[PDB]
RNA sequence: GGGGGACCCUGAGUACCGUCGGUUGGAUAUCCGGCGGGAAGCUGGGAGGCAUCGGCUCCCAACCCUAAAUACGUCCCGAG
RNA sequence: GGUUGCACCGUCCGUCUUGAAACACGGGGCAGGGAGUUCGCGGCCGUGGCGAGGUUAAGGGGGUUAAGCCCCGUAGCCGC
RNA sequence: CAGUUCGCUCCCGUGACCCCGGGCUAGGGGUGAAAGGCCAAUCGAGGCCGGAGAUAGCUGGUUCCCGCCGAAUCAUCCCGCAGGAUGGCCUCCCCGGAGGUAGGCGGUGGGGUAGAGCACUGAUUGGAGGUGCAGGGGGCGAAAGCCCCCGGCCUCCUGUCAAACUCCGAACCCACCGCCGCCGUAGAUGGGGGGAGUAGGGUGGCGGUGUAAGCCGUCCACCGAGAGGGGAACAACCCAG
RNA sequence: CACAGGUCCCAGCUAGCCCGAAAGGGUUUGUACUGGGGCCGACGCCUGCCCAGUGCCGGUAUGUGAAGCCCGGGUACAACCGGGUGAAGCACCGGUAAACGGCGGGGGUAACUAUAACCCUCUUAAGGUAGCGAAAUUCCUUGUCGGUUAAAUGCCGACCU
RNA sequence: AGGCGUCGAAGCCCGGCCUCCGGGUCGGGUGGAGCCGUCCAUGAGACACCGCCCACUCCCCGCUGUGUGGCUAACCCCCGAAAGGGGGGACAGCGGUAGGUGGGCAGUUUGGCUGGGGCGGCACGCCUCCGAAAAGGUAUCGGAGGCGCCCUAAGGUCGGCUCAGGCGGGUCAGGAAUCCGCCGUAGAGUGCAAGGGCAAAAGCCGGCCUGACUGGACCCGUAACAGAGGCGGGUCCAGCCCCGAAAGGGUGGCCUAGCGAACCCCUGUGCCUCCCCGGUGGGGGCCAGGGAUGACAGAAAAGCUACCCUGGGGAUAACAGAGUCGUCUCGGGCGAGAGCCCAUAUCGACCCCGAGGCUUGCUACCUCGCUGUCGGCUCUUCCCAUCCUGGCCCUGCAGCAGGGGCCAAGGGUGGGGGUGUUCACCCAUUAAAGGGGAACGUGAGCUGGGUUUAGACCGUCGUGAGACAGGUCGGAUGCUA
């Protein structure tokens, strides 16, 4: 028999890859260090769209 | 059909006619120290496909009796000719 | 260069055992590898085609090197 | 000897097939090329040597332009 | 013009639109708005070289001349039925040394086919006699049983049968013996060894089967493997090898 | 075929599903309004019964159940024999059908004629509900009736065997 | 049969205790000297004493595991260049091994005969009768049947007896219970099919037995002639026995069916053997018996292909030709009759004999290295068993018409509706609107509606791939003579 879809699909070919080069960027939260034991205080610049997210971001 | 459990007949190692007792060979299982069973062993170890045939629900309806006779006298068991076909075997004292 | 000694030394996850896979004519008696165990060590140890006990015979592994007789012809001489 | 006429006779070649002129298959012409070979084991026959014995294998010596030629070689194999 | 082109006609033509340059996904794998479509004129597993001169019981081919002899398609076994093996039939060589028998006559035995027949087994038309015979139909009687018809069962007469019938029974065939004939010491009968081919047969007479054609066996005469002379041409028919 | 829409299944992240010999990896610069896996297929009205079978899921008191381990016999040692422990899986029990599928068959009637289901007997897990029906599904078939034609194996409407 | 007793005992009281609360065990104390059978009962007797146990349970020590809870220090996961921090945690991961699940992925198998193949059946292993042709042999998906067992007696022997059916006579008693006489060639029985054989028996009734045994030889059949593994059968020698007075018989069933190689395994028995020698455990070998291959002279084993491919086959089907004519079309012989009488104006039962090759079937003779199908259009030609036109005969022929038949093939035999249709049905005309052959004439003349590939839908069948001589939409027609 041939392959399934979901079977090509853990090959990482360019038909099931993530474009992961037109989103902004992966959201994480600053490193622990800085956040422990100490409070830090930030200001908005900025409100897009993120191409896949389904969520708008922040800067 | 129904058998003596004693007959009178000649006995080899008596060299005359004795009573003998009529009994019935048991089918013990294969002995795991023969050399066929040791071959069989021996081959059937590793990767590869069964080696040997495999016959399923090969039987005869009735089978022949495998008797021994065993002279009262000596006590050495003999036999007597070729096995015979009967489904039921009864051994009476008759 | 020869005799004697009562002291010392002679290779370890190795030999070997069980099991699994491969390989072999190697068959309960070939060799290699994995896994779990694993000694003696000179008052010592191994082999002798199933395993053990006694005798007898042969030998000293787990370190290393070694020419000649051999295999081939990208080439040469010579020959059919 | 070349061609042609007359009388009578004659339905091509190869092939499978019971059966081919076949409306069964291969067949435009010519020239060259083209198909039971080698080894090992065994059965048998034609001939030749020795003979209760037969025969050497690998190899060695002599000689030679040379691998030809001469002698040795009892391991082994078959037979008794 | 073209290993998918040309003309007329037709459809989309702001969108899931068309096209270009740079890249990635590689063969039991890719890719697929899913047709097993597409992956360089190749796709129900691409191409190139290698295994590799793969294998087949299947198809085709197999090269000079004369001389001698000269078949078979029938039995048993095989996942055997287009193929093989053991035999039968052919050919070549040798040993051994006196018998051999395809034809005929007579004899000693065996047989159950054709024909015929009913004596067994089973069928088969009518009639006559006997038997109440566990039968049925009526009349008939309290009840014990009668009277007939029909039916059944035996004997006889009458008219018919049999591949799975035989009280009988040929032609004919087979076994053995004696003789005639023929073959054989120029070596038969027989024995040993080498090499095969043959396992689709056909026509014709006979038997079973079938509406018939045909199918299946049997007989070994002819074609197969056979010229010449005839049946108008003809495989098989006649003469003839 | 695809499609927007409907519905079902798995997964709280070192997850679920998938590539690979391994190392590592795709989904993933992702986090249930998400990722992955089926089926139906705009829209309107609806989507009935069945878990006995085959699947899947949960449990598993009990039986069976391999190696390993332990006990007895045997072997001056083993091979070998008997027994105990015995996971998963089967056996067993329960849920599950927008999971695969299924949704029958005989007699007589209510004879205010004849003929229908109200009705009584085997029978299964249950006996096809709303709709539609000579249908791209109907063999008999060119079914029967009505319309279309002078003439209809067609087409349309209807009946339901 | 005594043992206990200052080596301190009955009879009194409470406490803890297990417990079928039956009723037993035990610390302390009033207590200061007695307690049980032995005797009989009890299927088995001593709470007389001395011993080992067996049934449940607990606890003290040591060993062993299984599960549960907790911990960090191996190991893992995150943040961070690092330092280090955090989370999980002896789990997970990894390595080895053991069982299950597992068309996700592979290698394969899915037999043969066959009046093509498939379905069916087994003619695929045996026995009897016919076929079968009077020695032997002889085939078909030829005809009629049986076997894959059973019997310790239904086997061996010896003695005695005679069966089935029928007739006549008998208490209940009758068609049929039991008994007497006669006829009675087997018309019965012999385990089971059929054939053969059996009458002082091979049948029936009794006595005694196990020869249904051991070691061997030769021969016949399967399988003629004419080869054979395995198997079956016959004639004997020896041993030990059975029946009988003896002769004689007995190596299963009166004869012909009831069954099976190699390798491996099990059992019996008594010998040989295992690598320098000896002992032990174990193994190997020789002889005998058994476990089965039914496709029965012996593979272990399911399907689709319409996406299909290859080698072939007219050894073999569909279209067409050929043979045949059961069937089909068309006639004939006889005459029961029906026709008011009257068989023959007309129809003609039951039977019997034919012609044609225009329907279908049967065979498998030519053609599978290709002879392109149905229907329609175009075009040519032929037959007569004549539909009309020409000429006649019979009539249950008044005329007009009809029914039946004869000669006659020059000419004609048309247009439309549904359907791919040929055909059949229907419509309006017409003198009539005939049936057939020509490779079911005619695709190097046409068209391509049906059929018969590759796409797709519905219904049914199948677990599935899928299939349907079931419908349905689409689906190529090459040419320089
Ligand atoms: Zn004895």
């Amino acid at each position: 028999g041939k392959s399934l879809i979901q079977q090509r699909r853990g090959k990482g070919s360019p038909t099931f890859k993530s474009p992961s080069h037109r989103f902004r960027g992966a959201v994480k939260y600053i490193p622990l260090n800085y956040t422990q034991e100490k409070t830090l205080r930030g200001v908005v610049e900025e409100i897009m769209h993120d191409p896949g997210r389904t969520a708008p971001v922040a800067r | 059909m129904k058998y003596p459990k004693q007959i009178r007949t000649y006995c080899p190692f008596c060299k005359k006619h004795t009573i003998h007792k009529v009994e019935r060979v048991k089918k013990r299982p294969r002995s795991e120290l023969s050399a066929g069973q040791r071959r069989f062993r021996r081959i059937l170890k590793g990767y590869g496909g069964f080696p040997r045939p495999k016959p399923e629900g090969r039987e005869k309806p009735v089978k022949k009796l495998d008797l021994r006779f065993r002279c009262t006298e000596c006590g050495k068991a003999h036999t007597r000719g070729r096995g015979f076909r009967v489904k039921k075997f009864e051994l009476v004292e008759g």
